[PDB]
């Protein structure tokens, strides 16, 4: 039918202008030259580090990446940080500067940029789902499969809808980080609002979670020396009773939060469509 | 409605309660 | 004889002060060219006389940067001038949007839309806001309201037309001179290069939004949305958008309307963008079985066959915008002939009104206007069951007062049955 | 009418209305006249 | 009947807590236990 289709070049290329950098632009490269196996000698990336990262906060690694061990759990200030990538080959260390090189391809820009940690920045995303139901109580069905529905927040920086989530703090696990970000962003808890049972309902909601995927993010802040990799945690409400007690109200770095149907035409931040695909694949839902 | 309902219910573990 | 002084309503909303026309008109600017930003004061304001129309229609050319409250003050001031101070205030705003180009609708559907709009407009004394151009569905809406001008005596509800000034024939003729242009003959057949869009002769007012550009469309959408919201807040009246057919710009106006909280009523079966928004409402929410085979791929093909985008990214953006519009099920009401019925369009309008921001007294008042006792009793009963008795008691007196005034005895009996003391009535004004 | 075949309706509505008048079917006459058939556009079968 | 198929003891416990407001958890437990022990015999309760 299509002739010279030539497979499907699915490769991700980040946008030219780096977000919140004041107009600093990367070195452009077409999508057919990205993988690290091909040589590509005409490669001149730009070294850029954000002033916030360069001011040295608690969540930022030191500017000299020497003596740091990757691919294993490393202790920084007595707190454990993961540093292992989901890529089968692993992370290879450049001999000249000691900085890690991104195994998922070139992005045309070195340095850390907006990311505080060298190498793998582990992020946790929380997909809280429920079946999309009509008033009468019957679950809506499209393409012979039952339709899911997830909580989505509108991001502060670019005003495009996304899955709630954030970077894992030092000395903490994916479980607390996922739960803490969901209360902070989707419910605005803390920065005592809801009390007693509602918390108990939420606890019931949080007692059954499944890690559905651990993938590489197509995040525009990714560089050649710092990239985001996500662990996705799905909280599914089969009955829908616990999900109905959630009073959605945008807080912290989220403007608005709402329940949104899952389909293939969704325009979300980074590779969250792939994450939603994994959630619907696991639950045999429509996508 | 009862058949439809009996029909609706007929069709890594992580604990995040610490948050 | 041209008017020299006008009664402009104060910002407090308690009375009208008499002020000179030139002293108020100065706040309005017009742009001679695209380069100009500050502008010069508008000399294009007055009345246009149209062939075969008995009444004359006011027109005002105003800038994009002009305050919509000032334009709202202008429309209130004209209404106050023409019909006296105690004119019938609108309790409902009906925005009619859709196709600019000519189209043919089925006779049953055309009869149903005409009957429902006429019924809604005549029962609520509604302000109908259209595009104001002499083409397609807006012109058709004008024809519908033309019949209102034949079937009704004394007060005629205004038909405000908001159009871009840069595409209107005779803008140069309108600008030149010393205004007001009392009884200016409008020549719709005259060729003013490079423009081809005439004003509709059945519209009762005109707002020509100017930005200095020429032959660029869609520049008036944001101002139109802002004016409707300002009017809605000022008269404490719900704004209901009506979508019949439509092109690419109809999606953007509907997008602005939903984002600002205004409900929309999409007329299914009229073709084009209305079919798209309906397919979307059925795909996302309808629990019925016919709409179980609906898929986004078939929706994408329907969008491609109707609007015909040049690039795939444009279609992706257009779908994304269309799917983002029907996210909230309350704000979209789809009217279809094969499911609802021919005489059910006003119910759909009332359903859109009830789906809006909670103001029980206003919703009961609109329900009293449409003579739907079952909707009002069900709303009151649901409020009664859910412990919202205080809100019932706070609004029951004003609803009972309104029910007595507009001769609805069954609503009077209902409200009196729902614990409304007869002696606690209060006058609207102060004696 | 629903499937966008309005042109075929308009092309045959006059002859159907003419036939309906001839064979004394008033309900069909009312239907065809309700479906956008102009009364003055009738044409004779033969040539005068 | 089907509407009452989504009813659970947890939601019943929350309803008891929101209406009577006990000081202690043991008091609520005793109050529910007493309430559930009262409707044990279906003949003796008629709900209007
Ligand atoms: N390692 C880090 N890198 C960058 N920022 C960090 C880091 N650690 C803490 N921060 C702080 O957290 C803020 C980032 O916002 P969060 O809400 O923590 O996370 P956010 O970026 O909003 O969400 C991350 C999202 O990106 C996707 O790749 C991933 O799936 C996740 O959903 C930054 O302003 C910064 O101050
Ligand atoms: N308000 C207008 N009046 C007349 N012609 C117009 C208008 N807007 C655009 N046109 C031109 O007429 C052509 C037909 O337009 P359609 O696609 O049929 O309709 P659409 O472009 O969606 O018009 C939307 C406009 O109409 C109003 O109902 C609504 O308020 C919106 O401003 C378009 O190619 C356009 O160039
Ligand atoms: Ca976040
Ligand atoms: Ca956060």
């Amino acid at each position: 039918v299509h002739g010279h289709t030539a497979e499907a070049a699915e490769w991700y290329v980040p946008p030219e202008e780096y977000p919140k950098s004041g107009g600093v632009k990367r070195y452009l490269i077409d999508a057919s030259m990205v993988p690290l196996s091909i040589m590509c000698p005409s490669y001149d990336p730009v070294e850029y580090t954000h002033p916030s990262v360069a001011a040295q906060p608690v969540w930022a690694d030191p500017a000299d990446p020497r003596k740091i061990k990757f691919n294993v759990k490393d202790e920084v200030n007595g707190k454990v940080v993961d540093r292992t990538s989901c890529h089968p080959s692993g992370i290879s260390i450049d001999s000249n500067t000691g900085r890690p090189i991104n195994p998922w391809g070139r992005t045309g820009m070195t340095g850390r940029g907006l990311l505080g940690k060298w190498g793998v920045n582990q992020a946790a995303d929380t997909v809280v789902t429920r079946w999309k139901r009509s008033p009468d109580g019957s679950i809506l069905e499209r393409d012979g499969k039952k339709v899911l529905e997830f909580v989505a927040i509108q991001r502060q920086d670019n005003k495009m809808w996304a899955i709630p989530g954030g970077f894992v703090d030092n000395g903490e696990d994916v479980a607390l980080t996922s739960g803490r970000e969901f209360m902070e962003e989707a419910l605005g808890m803390g920065t005592d609002l809801m009390s007693a049972e509602s918390k108990d309902s939420l606890a019931a909601l949080f007692s059954s979670g499944t890690i559905v995927a651990r993938i590489y993010c197509e995040d525009p802040r990714n560089t050649d020396n710092a990239w985001v990799e996500t662990t996705c945690v799905n909280f599914h409400d089969e009955s829908g009773r616990h999900a109905a007690r959630l009073k959605l109200q945008g807080g912290d770095d989220a403007e608005h939060a709402r329940w949104m149907m899952v389909h293939g035409g969704l325009n979300l931040f980074a590779s969250h469509r792939t994450l939603l695909q994994h959630v619907t694949s696991a639950l045999n839902a429509y996508f | 409605i009862s058949f439809r309902f009996s029909l609706d219910q007929q069709a890594n573990r992580l604990n995040s309660a610490v948050a | 004889v041209a008017a020299k002084t006008l009664l402009i309503e104060n910002e407090d909303g308690k009375g009208s002060t008499r002020m000179e026309v030139q002293d108020f008109m100065k706040r309005f600017h017009m742009h001679a060219s695209e380069d100009d930003k500050t502008g010069s004061p508008s000399t294009a304001w007055g009345t246009l006389r149209f062939p075969t129309k008995e009444a004359t229609a006011p027109y005002l050319r105003l800038s994009v940067n002009d305050d919509p409250e000032d334009a709202l003050l202008f429309v209130k001031a004209m209404l106050a001038q023409k019909y006296g101070e105690t004119y019938d205030r609108p309790s409902l705003i009906l925005s009619v949007t859709g196709g600019a180009r000519n189209f043919t609708l089925p006779p049953r559907l055309e009869t149903a839309i005409a009957k429902g709009l006429r019924l809604a407009a005549q029962r609520t004394n509604a302000w109908v806001v259209t595009g104001g151009t002499n083409t397609g569905v807006m012109k058709l809406t004008g024809q519908i309201m033309e019949a209102l001008s034949k079937t009704q005596s004394h007060f005629i509800p205004p038909t405000i037309g908001i159009a871009t000034y840069g595409v209107i024939i005779g803008g140069d003729d309108m600008t030149r001179g010393e205004p007001p242009k009392i009884g200016l003959e409008y020549e719709m057949h005259k060729k003013d290069p490079p423009k081809t869009t005439p004003l509709d002769d059945n519209h009762n007012l005109f707002l020509l939004v100017d930005d200095g550009s020429t032959n660029k469309f869609g520049k008036e959408i944001k101002f139109r949305a802002a004016f409707e919201n300002a009017a809605g807040q000022a008269f404490a009246a719900p704004v209901v958008t009506i979508v019949v057919q439509g092109g690419p710009g109809t999606l953007g106006t509907a997008l602005q309307a939903v984002r600002q909280g205004t409900p929309i009523v999409v007329v299914d079966g009229s073709g084009l963008a209305a079919d798209v928004l309906a397919y979307a409402y059925n795909f996302m929410h309808n629990p019925l079985t016919r709409f179980k085979s609906y898929t986004i791929d078939d929706l994408r093909q329907k969008v491609a066959q109707t609007f015909n985008p040049k690039s795939s990214q444009q279609l992706t953006n257009l779908l994304d915008s269309a799917l983002e519009c029907v996210q909230d099920p309350n704000l979209v009401v789809v009217y279809s002939l094969q499911e609802s019925g021919i005489d059910e369009f006003d119910d759909c309008i009332l359903k859109a009104i009830f789906s809006s921001q909670g103001k029980l007294g206003n919703k009961l008042k609109q329900a009293m206007y449409f003579d739907q006792l079952d909707v009002a009793k069900r709303a009151l009963s649901e409020a009664s069951k859910n412990g919202q008795h205080n809100e019932i008691a706070a609004c029951i007196n004003d609803n009972l007062m309104a029910a007595m005034m507009h001769n609805k005895p069954h609503f009077v009996e209902l409200y009196l049955g729902f614990d409304a003391k007869i002696y606690e009535l209060k006058p609207s004004e102060e004696v």
